[PDB]
RNA sequence: GGUGGCAAUGGCUAACCUUUUAUCUGGGCAGCCGAAGCGAAAGCAACAUGUGCGCAGCCUUUUGGCGAGGCACGACGUAU
RNA sequence: UUAUGCUAUCAGGUGGAUGGCUCGGCUCAAGAGCUUAUGAAGGACGUGCCAAGCUGCGAUAAGCCCGGGGUAGGUGCAUGGAGCCAAUGAACCCGGGAUUUCCGAAUGGGACCUCUCCGUAGUGAUCAUUCAUGAUCGGGAACGCUCCGAAUUGAAACAUCUCAGUAGGAGCGGGAAAAGAAAUCAAUUGAGAUGCCGUAAGUAACGGCGAGUGAAACCGGCACAGUUCAAACCGAAUCCCUUCGGGGACAUGUGGUGUUGUAGGGCUGUUCAAACGUCUGGCGGUAAAAUCGAACUUGCCUGGAACGGCAGACCAUAGAGUGUGACAGUCACUUAGAUGUACGCCAAAAGACCGGAACAUGUCCCUGAGUACCGUGCGUUGGAUAUCGUGCGUGAAUCUGGGGGGCACCAACCUCCAAAACUAAAUACUCCUUGAGACCGAUAGCGAAAUAGUAGGGUGACCGAACGCUGAAAAGUACCCCGAGAAGGGAGGUGCAAAGUGCCUGAAACCUGAUAGUGAUGGAACGAUACGGCAUGAAAGGAUCUCUGGCAUGAAGGA
């Protein structure tokens, strides 16, 4: 429906008309659609390479002494080649021409971004995901934060709308993750606090860019992963008067 | 150096591993005194064996003394009085590593060593 | 399959370990074996042999597009909100060589006055326009 | 098959462009399927319910009435 | 005190799984892409103060010299003794040079001889030329082009077919290569080089019409590019080398014009003026090492060791990480962002160089031959009487001409000009460079976490492993005793901890000892159920819970 405009001291100073993106219904099943769509998608081939195991000449000695059928060395007894022997190829193993991707239409998918963002504005389900804040959904912002170029200021309007706990949640909670994650390059396990949506490319994509767990996007890039990551919707989104007036056709 | 063009562990740990003799020069950086980097435009630089230094970590916290010596290879600085007592007796002296001590007086006997903290 | 819910039975839903072995646990590889031992399963999926008539060049052979009169006489009010077609004098003069239609068969009703101008109409799909009050005029 | 999107004014887009580095957003009507079938082919071209019964459901003097879908005819297109 | 034994647990040995870590591997993406007779790659041998392997280097031999960066230590994997080098700026990295034994394309002759013979001092072979000089030879992970070319297998047999122009082979060759500017595709009228991608489409087509194989055009895209010869007409008007004197090619034609289809070009005349292209140029981008780059190392507590808990203060175009005696935005390297950068690469303004396009003209001239086409055979193809190749035979016409329009011939209509030649980009691949990963985590991932194509096996083609982990710091066990002992043991000490030299945790199998039960009259799938003996029962299990009785209500049954 509508609400209100806050300015940098956090104050709301304008009733503001939100666009007819928001008054969708909620749908679970299609933002998990869509974002294991969307993850899948980013995904990458892997695999051994293509004789793992198999490059030897091995033949089996055949019956008549004593020992098993497997594969064997020509000049030597230890087996080769076959999935049960030591050093032998991977029986099904992964392949680099694989399509892990997924497929979701454009209308459906529309659909399930509009469901995320209608999301947005519901205190029950922002509240539900984590997310530690007082202020009242949805939380527009008077076009001022595009133009904020250091990330003071962005904590001040943080602070200012009730949002910095969830900031300081993100900070705090930064956890190291465990397992075979951290060798390969996933150390510490993250949270989302914040996602600023700016009309446009302005400094606010270079301010909030480095708050913890803070995603800041234009409107333009609004996956609905974004929206709801983890197929879960109730993102503590931050939006400005430039993306709700480039917002009316968004996904229709 | 190692930048944030690669972010996993596994190639930092390489680039500094192998790195050439050239670039573990700069492995031997500490923090200096406050008196220090107010005084000479940086925050900080790289600690030659005969400078005061003060351990601020470790078993030897607070122990100002003169670096005896240094090793590029291994980045391991050897503080005079930071030492260690062996089953013999003698005072073998001890490595500590150059980003646990914390520089307070300096060593200029070299001229070439101003502009090797800045530029 | 669902690997994971025969971990354990062995077999995994073949029933003996001597089925699952190769081609020979289906008859063949492809679909062979029609003349002899899958007769039956030929009929049932068309793998039956022969061959039966012939064809003409796709060159020359033509698969006309067709609309039927009831479908043009109930949406033409939708061509003229469209721009396809155009209302004079009460008689909705619509083209088929723009819509892509070249055939008109008459299934259906027409109610309107409709001139129908086409490649070729169908006698009945003409006789359903001429009874209307419209035209139908072969257009080349 | 289960779950969904859109739905005769139908559905999906493929390559590809946009990448602020493989995500993603907006495009991309070529094309495939559905929309009319029968016939080897030339060729021709149909029902926007004419009728009967009747479940759920609604109404009802609780036994009947109306009755989507369903079942059975009739009519029509084309091949022989 | 009952041995040999049995079962369960415990301690220790042997052992190296699990757990944790990891400088390796794999996969994908993005760049860049040749080298070699000015002697490569690859190999043999040598090469270190103590140096065996690997790596690097070559009798100047883990090196030498010069310009740039870096600056205080260096002396490889591999911080031992003694020396040496370095503030005359080394080590190290980038760039440019020097040295670069023998073999190897190996090339003065020769190889069971990596050396040897002649020394008249080495251009071996095939080639071009003015006989001055120059080219080719080998290697390169795959890709590219040309030619030759199976079988297993599928058809539930098998031969046409398929497997498959695959596997393999020979030649050539570059950063790309091939293709390439219609004698084209269409359909009644259109399009306007080629390649690659999607679709057409499992359609046409082929086929024991079985199994299977199987396009293109239209269309939508990536990228956009058009031209040069032969000839007509002219006739040495030229071209290459050079010691600048001259020589060589060439009248068997160097060069100019010209290059094509509702035909073009030449000869005759007329009109306009001159497009694209070649060269000079380096304004500016790009470009070597590399430079700078924020803010804590504050108090107490535990700890050996704080990055941690409790308090406190800051940075963030920079909360990506890695190291650091444990969880690090603020300690170091860094990071977002700004910089510097020689040689090279691209490069627009501003100039010089040749010129191009039409008009009318006609009994004029030229426009590719063993070629197009045809007969026959074979292969290949989806190509069917209608694919392409090429073996043999035949074989034209010249603009009043010739070809195509999926059997042939006639006619109309449409469309084009072969048999001569060049041509970026879009595309393909990964030795190499960088990045990333729901990838593997040491019996996995390359075979190799590389003293790994190594040890080892084979005459040979060739086959082919295992081995990772001390601790924060060696603080790597002083002194004493036993012992023949630099072995080993005890005592003793370093260490929070022996973790006590393939040393982190340290399983089971197996072995040794102890504890409980039983045991030299005893019957076996080693156990399930119930009841007892012995030992345990601290924690995690019960406390109206355990044992023993009375009272109340008591289903089925019932003395
Ligand atoms: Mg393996
Ligand atoms: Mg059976
Ligand atoms: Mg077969
Ligand atoms: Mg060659
Ligand atoms: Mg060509
Ligand atoms: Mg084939
Ligand atoms: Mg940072
Ligand atoms: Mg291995």
């Amino acid at each position: 429906a509508t609400a209100k405009t806050i300015d940098l001291t956090g104050k709301a100073v304008g009733e503001v008309e939100l666009p007819a993106v928001f008054d969708a219904d909620y749908r679970p099943d299609l933002i998990k659609k869509a974002v294991l769509a969307a993850q899948a998608n980013r995904l990458q081939p892997y695999g051994p390479r293509l004789y793992s195991g198999m490059e030897t000449s091995a033949r089996g000695w055949g019956s008549g002494r004593g020992v098993s059928h497997v594969p064997r060395l020509v000049n030597s007894s230890r087996a080769a080649r076959v999935p049960h022997a030591k050093g032998g190829r991977r029986a099904h193993p992964p392949k680099p021409e694989a399509d892990r991707s997924e497929k979701v239409n454009t209308k459906e998918r529309r659909y399930a971004i509009r469901s995320a963002i209608a999301a947005t504005t519901d205190p029950t389900l922002v509240s539900l995901r984590g997310h530690i804040f007082e202020a009242e959904l949805p939380i527009v912002a008077v076009n001022d934060l595009e133009s904020l170029e250091r990330t003071k200021q962005v904590i001040e309007f943080l602070e200012a709308a009730g949002l910095y706990e969830d900031v300081l949640r993100a900070k705090y909670g930064r956890h190291i993750r465990a397992g075979r994650g951290k060798l390969r390059g996933r150390k510490y396990k993250h949270k989302k606090s914040v996602l600023i949506v700016a009309g446009e490319n302005t400094p606010i994509l270079k301010a909030a860019r480095n708050l913890s767990g803070v995603d800041v996007v234009t409107v333009d890039s609004l996956n609905a992963e974004l929206l709801a990551p983890g197929t879960h919707a109730g993102r503590l989104t931050v939006w400005t008067e430039s993306a709700i007036g480039k917002l009316e056709g968004a996904f229709q | 150096m190692i930048a944030m063009v690669s972010k996993q562990p596994r190639k930092q740990r390489k680039a500094r591993y192998a790195a050439p003799l050239h670039i573990r020069q700069k492995f031997m950086g500490a923090r200096l005194s406050e008196a220090l980097t107010k005084e000479y435009g940086t925050r900080s630089a790289a600690v030659i064996t005969g400078d005061t230094v003060k351990v601020m970590r470790g078993d030897f916290k607070g122990t100002e003394g003169k670096v005896q010596s240094v090793s590029l290879m291994d980045g391991t600085i050897t503080v005079d009085g930071v030492i260690s007592t062996k089953v013999d007796g003698t005072e073998v002296p001890r490595p500590l590593n150059p980003s646990n001590v914390m520089i307070t007086k300096l060593e200029m006997k070299d001229g070439r060593r101003a502009s090797s903290i800045k530029k | 399959m669902d690997t994971k819910k025969f971990r354990g039975s062995r077999t995994c839903g073949g029933g003996t370990h001597k089925n699952r072995r190769g081609a020979g646990n289906r008859g063949g590889r492809g679909k062979a074996g029609g003349c002899k031992h899958h007769f039956v399963r030929a009929m049932m999926r068309g793998y039956s042999y022969g061959k039966h008539g012939f064809k003409r060049p796709d060159e020359v052979s033509r698969d006309v597009s067709i609309v039927n009169v009831g479908e043009l006489d109930e949406l033409a009010s939708y061509l003229v909100e469209e721009g396809l077609a155009e209302v004079k004098d009460g008689a909705y003069h619509i083209n088929l060589e723009n819509l892509g239609i070249e055939k008109v068969l008459g299934s259906g009703r027409v109610t309107k006055n409709l001139v129908v101008t086409s490649e070729e109409f169908s006698a009945s799909a003409r006789e359903k326009i001429e009874n209307a009050g419209g035209s139908c005029i072969d257009a080349e």
